[PDB]
């Protein structure tokens, strides 16, 4: 029940999950896999730390086996009821454990898939129980620090543009890529390949830190193997660039060197804090002069509709240093508790609607816009659970993610499987004109999806042509 | 080496789950009567 790196003899403690009762792994739709860790399950026979439904048909006998195979701590159960397939052949399961710093419901033992020849169960358990390490993910460039943290894929991964749904490649450039259902990507990998014909094959494991290019400021990250290649180990590399946009952007495939992988990804969050041309002002030649928008840049606001308590502050963070929960937001959805950002205060940008002979402030790249299920319904959060509320997707006795469409599961039963987008939150205030508001408010004006929010603000200031 | 029972009818849904499964011979005739494999068993799962 205990295992050591060779390399760093960092000690790996998982004895907070001997519970003899065990823990329960989900399957199909009401499948239970009564489980356990280090010792025997009680709802399974003596011996077997593993089994089935109405009957107690084992999955393997439970052992002390801990193996550390590539950052992950691998459990194997053994000579469990025979199988099938031919003779002498038993079930078998491999439950392994990835290092997950962020804490949550979904810290949860997984079956994300099967083989049906070997008669193998592969398990994933996710824990920061089964880390060595920090979250490295932040370089320096000169005095102002790059972090990457808010790209990392926390539900599953990113799905890989078919070069020449189907995909090709799964990715997640920090934490180990997160198990995803009925793909069987080896637990503990980055960068996973899917062929047509053929299992999938770890093309990339977590290697450092990113890497910074001095000249035309470029970022790489380094992603190895444990697999060798066709011509000798694997290896896959992801180059960043500098795009701004509403896209998040996604690491798409350029170069398939025979031995090597190049991931090309276009991203905002490898751009520098740009500083604002003319303080906090608009100015287009279609009228020549400019609206000092300063003037409301004196504190935060809130507009609330609905519950939602918004706050909003032009030209400063929405929440302050004393609350402080949407960083570098410019407009934060409050919760009191979480807090999720509409828009980085940094991508601000100034426009004129000459429709409406409005001013359009924008900000882009907040929190990642919410999950919805497969048929179209939105999630609600948060939902009651057996008795907890609960604030994403879960994983309590289904196969894959899944939320509520109520505001109570216990009360009202009514779920989807949940799809989560790959955009990220926006925010936009249209300043529309009034004369005897001298200091006016924002309104909510529309909500769509909790995925944008457009704000009109009825102010003095956007007006004076006289 | 039989696969009958409820012991058949567990690993069915083990196999097919959210996609379901068939028993149209049979599948009892081919796996309870005789033996099979998981291959010969996903055969009776319900098109996805
Ligand atoms: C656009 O509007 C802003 C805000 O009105 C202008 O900046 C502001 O300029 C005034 C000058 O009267 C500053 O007021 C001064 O404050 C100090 C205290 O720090 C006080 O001792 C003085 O008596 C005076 O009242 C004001 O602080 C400053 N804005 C802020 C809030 O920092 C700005 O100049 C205008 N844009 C243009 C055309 O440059
Ligand atoms: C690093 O900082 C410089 C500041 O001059 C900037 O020009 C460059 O774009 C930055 N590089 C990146 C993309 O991190
Ligand atoms: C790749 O090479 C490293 C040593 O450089 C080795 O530890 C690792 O096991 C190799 N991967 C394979 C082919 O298992």
């Amino acid at each position: 029940c205990q295992v050591t790196n060779p390399s760093t003899g960092h000690l790996f403690d998982l004895s907070s999950l001997s519970g003899r009762a065990g823990f329960t792994a989900a399957y199909s739709e009401k499948g239970l896999v009564y489980m356990s860790i280090c010792g025997e399950n009680e709802n399974c026979p003596p011996g077997v730390g593993a089994c089935f439904g109405q009957t107690r048909i084992s999955v393997g006998k439970a052992n002390k086996r801990l193996r550390y195979v590539d950052q992950v701590l691998q459990l194997v159960y053994k000579d469990g009821s025979p199988c099938p397939s031919k003779s002498g052949l038993s079930y078998k399961s491999v439950i392994s454990f990835v290092c997950r710093p962020e804490a949550g419901p979904t810290n949860r033992p997984m079956l994300i898939s099967l083989d049906k020849q070997t008669c193998t169960l592969f398990f994933s358990w996710h824990t920061p129980l089964a880390c060595e390490q920090a979250t490295e993910c932040s370089v320096r460039n000169g005095s102002s620090i790059v972090d990457l943290s808010p790209l990392i894929h926390r539900t599953g991964g990113y799905e890989a543009y078919d070069e020449s749904t189907n995909p090709d490649f799964y990715i997640n450039i920090c934490q180990p890529l997160n198990p995803m259902h009925a793909v069987p990507c080896p637990a503990g990998a980055a960068v996973c390949k899917v062929p047509i014909d053929g299992p999938p094959i770890d093309i990339g494991r977590v290697a450092g830190p990113p890497i910074l290019n001095p000249i035309a400021n470029e970022i790489y990250l380094n992603f190895e193997s444990s697999t060798p290649c066709l011509a000798d180990n694997y290896t896959s590399l992801i180059a960043f660039h500098c795009k701004r946009g509403v896209s998040m952007g996604t690491p798409k495939l350029l170069r398939t060197s025979e031995c090597d992988f190049v991931f090309e990804w276009e991203t905002p969050v490898v751009c520098p804090d740009e500083v604002r041309m003319d303080g906090c002002t608009l100015t287009d030649e279609q009228l020549l002069y400019s609206f000092n928008l300063s003037s409301l840049s004196t504190s935060t606001f809130k507009v609330t509709r609905d519950s939602r308590t918004y706050s909003v502050g032009v030209c400063t963070f929405a929440v302050g240093p004393e609350q402080g929960g949407c960083k570098d937001g410019g407009v934060c959805l409050l919760s009191g508790t979480k807090g999720a950002s509409f828009g980085r205060l940094q991508s601000m940008k100034l426009d004129y609607r000459h429709q409406d002979e409005a001013v359009v402030l924008s900000y882009v790249n907040g929190d990642r816009c919410p999950p919805e299920t497969d048929d179209g319904v939105p999630c609600v959060f948060p939902f009651i659970f057996n008795g907890k509320s609960y604030e994403e997707c879960i994983i309590e006795s289904r196969a894959k993610l899944w939320c509520s469409t109520t505001a109570d599961y216990d009360r009202d039963h009514e779920w989807g499987f949940c799809r989560h987008s790959n955009s990220y939150r926006t925010s936009s205030i249209i300043f529309k004109c009034d004369e005897d508001e001298d200091i006016g408010r924002p309104q909510v004006f529309s909500e769509v999806r909790g995925c944008d929010v457009t704000f009109e603000w009825k102010t003095k200031v956007v007006c004076p042509p006289k | 080496e039989t696969l009958c029972g409820g012991e058949l009818v567990d690993t069915l849904q083990f196999v097919c789950g959210d996609r379901g499964f068939y028993f149209s011979r049979g599948i009892v005739e081919e796996c309870c009567f005789r033996s099979c494999d998981l291959a010969l068993l996903e055969t009776y799962c319900a098109t996805p």
